[PDB]
Order: structure tokens, then sequence, then C-alpha cells
RNA sequence: GGCGUAAAGCGCACGCAGGCGGUUUGUUAAGUCAGAUGUGAAAUCCCCGGGCUCAACCUGGGAACUGCAUCUGAUACUGG
RNA sequence: AAGGCGGCCCCCUGGACGAAGACUGACGCUCAGGUGCGAAAGCGUGGGGAGCAAACAGGAUUAGAUACCCUGGUAGUCCACGCCGUAAACGAUGUCGACUUGGAGGUUGUGCCCUUGAGGCGUGGCUUCCGGAGCUAACGCGUUAAGUCGACCGCCUGGGGA
RNA sequence: CUGCAUGGCUGUCGUCAGCUCGUGUUGUGAAAUGUUGGGUUAAGUCCCGCAACGAGCGCAACCCUUAUCCUUUGUUGCCAG
RNA sequence: GGCUCU
């Protein structure tokens, strides 16, 4: 849906130096200009697509999608695209286990609602206002981090990343559980633990709101579908 | 259903300043009576929780092993860490022959021909491991049909 | 050799005495002797009831006893035939007029004493200790409990070498005051030995 | 089966005998492979049977004795 | 080649590497026995002898102190020629050859680009550190392998006794 | 008689700030992580960070007493007017 | 500065 003067002019293109490179991104480097290897748009843009009609496969059949990204740049880009598509994010640090130790990350998903209820629904005033900032910075810290799950109830079945070793963690954590990966794998990063492999780079604010742009779409025309 | 079979029970220790404590671990097995196997090792201070954390370890990482009628296809060995294992299919009725945890292992395997034969370490977490790793390797006549792009009659 | 009573400690919080009466030094050790003897008498006696606490207060010359029970029929039997057996005996020892008054024990798996004496009994019926002690936990943190701890001492299965374990579950703050902590202790006496069993149970916190 | 640390790489090197030996063509046929013949005593072991009431045992026939020699071929490999 | 080699100059002299070509045409690898080299200490003969310093002597220390510390100090250390033939003689990793993702350097050549600066692009030799697959009991090794293979040699078979 | 057959009770390290578990993950494994790191505190006290998320016993508070004030009640206590 | 054994 993304054309290659888009990915061009938005700098998919970029990555980063030639000595922080994975051998395995050979079949993905176009060449080295001033130090800096080049993705070749040529294999981006196919398998980008590629994703992008798994994606409308799965929100077909509506499926529950995850936004990771926690690169302190694309974090609220992340988050709405994925209040966009009402689907789930995580743009604040994964956390070690949310999805293998779900039953357990489930408990705070519902003390962070108990507490939203309590505060502001609920009216949970007068207590002792110093326990009332405990709570408070509680509530934030707990909306800080699962607050884009807080609905999922159940595992989502596709997880889409922005970077595949700044979020190494949640690519073991889907091999582990058979859940798919999409996932931008930029030239110092590792392509065997995502399922399906999109180059490009990962710190370009213009390629993240590419890239989730197109997701919000294609995944927008497969709900309806 | 699943049958599942405890292999070996052991106690381990851990010194701290008052002194040694105690710990139980505990090696299962599960399978199919096909070749749906896995095993699970867990660890507790008491051994009907050790023996309940490694069924449930087990339960999952299940590994698929394609068999023949009721015996493997082909000899196949396994390695891990001590423990090099040999194993060969068998004529009809020959039972299982094999040492300790290998044993149990193919009896929940759902195999009941084997001429099997332990070299090195017999430690049972490895030796079930090498076990393990012999019959995911161990492959098809279809699948080196599908693999060589000949046919299984060409292959004979 | 280490952890205070909790009982003793809760006495002025949350705890009510068992004996609740009041004297001048004369007949303050002779009414406490009186109270001695009568729960005596009361335990050997109601041993298969499910007795758990006996309350003695003494108005006017005119002793009280509640005992609180997880079953009355057994300690009644028709109304005033084995209570009026043992009121008569009670003002026999006391030397005072008499009257029993019987509190039934709402959920008896959440009485220390009961599950204390429930375990003895079955230590001495020779059963597993770990199975007893699974399934008081489990019974009362079915029953709502928000946390007990039991432990169990001393000669363990016939074991020449005296040990002690103990089980927890849920949260058991014996530091906390107005923590309602039901705590009791049995003794169980087995062929070989003396085995020791305590109980406490953390209903949750007193509001004052 | 091993030899960094568990036993185990000579302190290093040159180097005779010895072991191994790039690539192409031709020849040889030694090795090698195939076949045939002779032999490899019988018994024994094994197979299919037979006989003692069964078995042990006895026994018929066969296979086997993986070897050696000669001859006839084969020529990819190794050697010449 | 290893042991090992450190002012400067000369004489004699060995090896390595690189660039282009030319030539010979498998002449090669390894190696029991054998032969040669082989730190320091030590031995022999003849010299030399500043400093250091086993031994030794004295002083202290200490329960003692045939030691550590101090003051001295002889063989020795040095030179020539011979002998010894050992070391944690260690990378505790035999030699030769082939293949297998990378990164940052050091050193030493060499080609090319306008050296438009000390730059830019390569291509050879040697070397250090990290590290991937894989291996390994683990530690770790990791294109200079302890990875994948081949050729040959040497060696091991419980601890002492030895 | 046996505290070296036991219960119970007590000392002690030490009112020291520590000790652990569940699930998850790493490791063949014993085990590890959590509980570590930067600060801070009397404190594993709190914050931030982080393959851990959580929880429990303990660290604290809840108790008593003292220290100031108020109201009520004033004898057997009090004496400003 | 040194300062043994159990
Ligand atoms: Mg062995
Ligand atoms: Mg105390
Ligand atoms: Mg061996
Ligand atoms: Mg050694
Ligand atoms: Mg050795
Ligand atoms: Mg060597
Ligand atoms: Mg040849
Ligand atoms: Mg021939
Ligand atoms: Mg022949
Ligand atoms: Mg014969
Ligand atoms: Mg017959
Ligand atoms: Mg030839
Ligand atoms: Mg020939
Ligand atoms: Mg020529
Ligand atoms: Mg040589
Ligand atoms: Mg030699
Ligand atoms: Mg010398
Ligand atoms: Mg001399
Ligand atoms: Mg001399
Ligand atoms: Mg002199
Ligand atoms: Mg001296
Ligand atoms: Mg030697
Ligand atoms: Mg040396
Ligand atoms: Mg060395
Ligand atoms: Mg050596
Ligand atoms: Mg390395
Ligand atoms: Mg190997
Ligand atoms: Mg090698
Ligand atoms: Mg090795
Ligand atoms: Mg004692
Ligand atoms: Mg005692
Ligand atoms: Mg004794
Ligand atoms: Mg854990
Ligand atoms: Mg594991
Ligand atoms: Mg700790
Ligand atoms: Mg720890
Ligand atoms: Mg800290
Ligand atoms: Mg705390
Ligand atoms: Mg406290
Ligand atoms: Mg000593
Ligand atoms: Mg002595």
């Amino acid at each position: 849906t993304v054309s290659m003067r888009d990915m061009l002019k938005a700098g998919v293109h970029f990555g980063h130096q030639t000595r922080y490179w994975n051998p395995k991104m050979k079949p993905f480097i176009f060449g080295a200009r001033n130090k800096v290897h080049i993705i070749n748009l040529e294999k981006t843009v196919p398998m980008f697509n590629e994703a992008l009609a798994e994606l409308n496969k799965i929100a077909s059949r509506k499926g529950k999608i995850l936004f990771v990204g926690t690169k302190r740049a694309a974090s609220e880009a992340v988050k709405d695209a994925a209040l966009s598509c009402d689907q789930f994010f995580v743009n604040h640090r994964w956390l070690g286990g949310m999805l293998t130790n779900w039953k357990t990350v489930r408990q705070s998903i519902k003390r962070l609602k108990d507490l939203e209820t309590q505060s502001q629904d609920g009216t949970f005033d007068k207590l002792t206002k110093k326990e009332a900032l405990m709570r408070t910075r509680e509530l934030e810290k707990l909306e800080n981090s699962l607050g884009g799950i807080k609905d999922m109830g159940g595992l989502p079945d596709a997880l889409f990343v922005i970077d595949a070793d700044h979020e190494h963690i949640a690519i073991k954590e889907a091999n582990n559980l058979g859940i798919p990966v999409f996932a931008i794998v930029d030239t110092n990063s590792d392509p065997d633990g995502v399922d399906f492999v999109i180059p490009g780079n990962d710190d370009a604010i213009r390629a993240v709101t590419l890239y989730l742009g197109a997701v919000a779409a294609t995944v927008r025309e497969g709900r309806s579908q | 259903e699943l049958q599942e079979k405890l292999i070996a029970v052991n106690r381990v220790s851990k010194t701290v300043k008052g002194g040694r404590i105690f710990s139980f671990t505990a090696l299962t097995v599960v399978g199919d009576g096909n070749g749906r196997v896995g095993f699970g090792y867990g660890k507790a201070r008491e051994v009907p929780a050790a023996i309940q954390k490694a069924m449930e370890k087990a339960r999952r990482n299940m590994i698929n092993v394609a068999l023949n009628n009721g015996t493997l296809q082909h000899p196949v060995k396994g390695v891990h860490t001590g423990s090099r294992v040999f194993m060969q299919p068998a004529s009809e009725g020959t039972g299982i022959i094999a040492g300790g945890a290998m044993r149990a292992v193919l009896e929940v395997a759902g195999v009941h021909n084997v001429l099997a034969k332990a070299y090195g370490s017999t430690n049972p977490i490895n030796v079930v491991r090498a076990t393990i790793d012999g019959l995911e390797n161990m492959n098809s006549p279809e699948m080196v049909a599908a693999k060589r792009g000949k046919s299984v009659e060409e292959i004979l | 050799g280490q952890k205070v009573h909790p009982n003793g400690i809760r006495l002025g919080i949350v705890k009510p005495w068992n004996s609740t009466w009041f004297a001048n030094t004369k007949e303050f050790a002779d009414n406490l002797d009186s109270d001695f003897k009568v729960r005596q008498y009361l335990t050997k006696e109601l041993a298969k009831a499910s007795v758990s606490r006996i309350v003695i207060e003494r108005p006017a010359k005119s002793i009280r006893v509640t005992i609180h029970t997880a079953r009355p029929g057994i300690v009644i039997g028709k109304k005033g035939e084995d209570v009026e057996k043992l009121r008569k005996v009670v003002a026999d020892i006391a030397g005072v007029p008499a009257q029993i008054n019987i509190a039934e024990v709402r959920k008896p798996e959440l009485d220390a004493k009961l599950v204390a004496d429930s375990i003895t009994s079955q230590l001495e019926r020779r059963v597993m200790f770990r199975r007893a002690m699974k399934r008081a936990v489990q019974n009362a943190m079915r029953l709502g409990a928000k946390g007990i701890k039991v432990e169990v001492s001393g000669r363990l299965g016939g074991a020449e070498i005296a040990r002690t374990e103990w089980y927890r579950e849920g949260r058991v703050p014996l530091h906390t005051l107005r923590a309602d902590i039901d705590y009791n202790t049995s003794e169980a006496h087995t062929t070989y030995g003396v085995i020791g069993v305590k109980v406490w149970i953390f209903k949750g916190e007193i509001l004052g």
C-alpha cells in the first residue's frame, strides 16, 4: 500500500553503520554510503506488502493485534495507531513475561481496572490522602505499562514490533507461544526470530508513521471485511 | 490418554548459613502412545509438587515423532552432553531392549520394538534428551522423498 | 524460645478474656481455681463435642458458663438433660448456683482449637500428618479465612529424630496488633511420644 | 575412545626407511569386483524333516565352513 | 624452528615478505630409529672479576629462627673452548593442507583515484581483542578453532608405591 | 534415668534487616533471576531503572505510657473570688 | 613490623 519513493521519502533506506550490522542482513542491504548500509527497498516493498496481506487475513477473522514499540520516539505513534484500529499497544517497557505469565499479569490488569474504577468513576475520595497519592502513582504506573492491553483479556493473535533487538524479549515470548511476529528489522538486528521480516529504519519517525498508518488501514479494512 | 512416567527422583542440597537446605527433583516423561512425547524436570521442596511441576512442563513442550508401524525407521543416534545413544528398529515383538530412562520414554512414545544402547554417561536427564533428539531428527520415507524430490518408490 | 502468645498480646484490643468477672484478692485465687476445675471437667466430658471456648462469668455469686461449641445437640441432648446434668455438678464445684449457656460455632473449620484437636485425633488414629495439615488449610481457606498457619512438632511418623513442620497459606501478620488472630494449641499423645500442634488463623483487621 | 585445564602433544627441528600422494591421456591387470572349477574330512553350529510315550538324545537331507588356489572376464578406483 | 634476541658502526651471513613477469614440471606432506640446536643452574681447563650474590659470618626478630630484615661477603654471574641436555622448555593446544558468518585495531608491503591535506578505494603477509554458527563436562575456543575433514607421527588407560 | 526419644517454655545470634515462595525465564544440571544496579533511609525504607511479574514472613504503623490543649464529671481531691 | 596450634 506504500510505494517505494514513499519509503525513500520517509527514510526507510537509511540504516546503521558498518560496525554494528548483522551478517544476516546481507540479502537486504543495497549498498553503503558514508559508512552506512542502505536497505534494498526492492525487497522491502513486497515483504511489507506480504505482511499487510497477512494482517488483513487475521483481522478478517477478528484477530487481536499488539503493537510493540518502546523506542521513546514511536511511543505516541504506536499508541495513536493502536487506538485508531482499536487494537492493543505496548509503548512503555515490555514486562518480562507479559505473554507467558499472562495469568499473573492479568492480576495487574484487574488491579489497574479497580484503581481506575475507584478513583475516576468510583470517586474513591475520602481516604488517607497520602495513600490516595500512593494509589495515584500506582495507577499512573499501571496505565503507563499495562494500559494498552487492559481490554485485551486474552492472548493476542499477532504481534507487530518496531525493533527486533530493542524488543527481542517479546520476540522470544511470541516464538514460544506460536504467535506470529511481524517486525521492522533494521540492519543491526536478527531476522531469525521474526516470522515476517520487514527491513527498514527503526528510528525514523516518518517511517514509523508510514508503517503504522499502513497497518491501521489494512486492519480497519480487514475488520470491516 | 497421555500416559505419564516418572523416571527418577533425586534429593539435592543448598548450603546456607543455617545449614543444608534439601530439595527434590523429578524427571517425568509423557506421551500419547504415538510419536507425541515430551519430558519435564521439576523441582520443589516436596516430591508430589515436583512431579506435578514436571508433568505440567511435560504436557507442553511435546515433540512429534514419525513412527513406523510400532518401531523406528532407521538406526539413529543421539547425543547430549554425556550420552551417546544408539537405537535401532527391530522385528515385531522383540520388545523394547533399552536401558533405564530410554525404556520409559519409548514406552510413552508408543514404540514397542527397539534395540537400543546407551554409551557414555547414563545420567537420565541427558540420556532422555539424547533420545528425544534422536527420535526427533529421525526422518520418514515421505520426508526424504519430498526433500530429494523423488517418490517413495524411487527411494525404496 | 522467641514468640509471644498472640492472644495474650491481643487481649486489650480485639480479643476478649475467657473469664470476665471481678473479685478482690480474698476470693480471687479461689474463683480462679474453681474456673480451672470446671474447664477441666467440661473438657474431659465434652471431648467428643467440638467445644472451642469456655467463657466463665460470675455475677452476684452465681456462675454463668458460656460454652462455644460446633454442635450443641450432643452437649444438650434434650433441652436441659445433659446440660442440667453438667449444671448441677458445676454448681457443686463452684459452690454457687450455676447457669449454662451454649453458643453455636458457625464454621468450625475457622476455630483454632477445633482444628488442632481434629488434627490431634487424626494423628492419634495414625494418619499422615501432611495430609491432615493440608486438609486443614484447604478447608479454612475455602471457608474464607484470610490466612492460616499450622505447625506440628516432634516424633513424626515415629521418627526418633524430632522435627517441626509448618504450612502457611495466606498472610498471617502476628505483629499487627489489630489482626484477628485465632491461635490455639493441641497435643497428641502417640505411642512414640507427644506431638505438638499450633494453629494461627487470620480472619481480618478490626478497625476500632 | 581419547590427549587446553580430568591420565595424555616428544623442548624444537632436519631427515633415511616407512606411510600417504595433485591433474590428463594411453597401457597393464597386481590389488579390487564378478563368474566357474577344485578344495575347505566327518562330526559340530543353523534350516526343513524323521525316530525313541515327549524332551534330552539319535538321525536324513541341505545350507554353511565368510578361506586358499587356478582359470575366464571386467577396468571405475588404487598401484605399476 | 624453538630456546631466545635490545647502545652505535663495520665485516661475514641466514631467513621472511611483496610486485610484476619468466622458467622447471608433482620434484610434495609427515617421520620410528638417527643427527643437530637447546634458558638458567652446574662441570672442566685457562683468563677476568666493578656490581649483585647462594654458601658463610655477625647483628636483630622470635618461645626458638639453621628464615624473612640488616651489615658484610666466596663460588658463581663475564670471556674463550669443551661437556651437561633439563624447565610451569606453556598457547599447559604436534606438523601440513582444504573449507566455514563478522567487528574494532596494530604492524609491514603494494596497486589505483584528481595525494584537489595528514585523504579515498582496494589487494597481500604477520599480529591483538571481542564475538556468531558450531563444538565442549563446563570454563571457554571461535577463519591464527578447541568448528567441518584428510595424511602422518608422538602419547594415555584409577590414586599412591614411582 | 535418658533434654542425644519428645511436647511445651525460655536464652542466644539480634529489634540484626533480613528470609522465602508461586508463575515465568536462563542453565544439561546443582542453581540463578526476582532479592541485582543508580540514589536514599533506622530499615529488602522509598523512587527510578531493569526477564521478570507478583505475593508472603519480617521493617514500619496499628498498642501502652509520657509530653500540650479541649470538653464532661467534681469526692475522700481543689481554693481563685 | 612478625605473632603458632585446636
Ligand atoms: Mg562413566
Ligand atoms: Mg520475646
Ligand atoms: Mg576415555
Ligand atoms: Mg593438575
Ligand atoms: Mg594434565
Ligand atoms: Mg609443543
Ligand atoms: Mg592419485
Ligand atoms: Mg587382478
Ligand atoms: Mg575372486
Ligand atoms: Mg565339515
Ligand atoms: Mg518327533
Ligand atoms: Mg593409473
Ligand atoms: Mg589403472
Ligand atoms: Mg610448459
Ligand atoms: Mg618435519
Ligand atoms: Mg626422534
Ligand atoms: Mg651458564
Ligand atoms: Mg666455569
Ligand atoms: Mg673460572
Ligand atoms: Mg671480587
Ligand atoms: Mg643479604
Ligand atoms: Mg621434561
Ligand atoms: Mg620460555
Ligand atoms: Mg608461555
Ligand atoms: Mg607439554
Ligand atoms: Mg572469542
Ligand atoms: Mg568434537
Ligand atoms: Mg583442528
Ligand atoms: Mg580438545
Ligand atoms: Mg535440646
Ligand atoms: Mg526442648
Ligand atoms: Mg542418649
Ligand atoms: Mg522462580
Ligand atoms: Mg529449563
Ligand atoms: Mg537475600
Ligand atoms: Mg537469590
Ligand atoms: Mg538498592
Ligand atoms: Mg519491606
Ligand atoms: Mg514494628
Ligand atoms: Mg589451626
Ligand atoms: Mg603441634
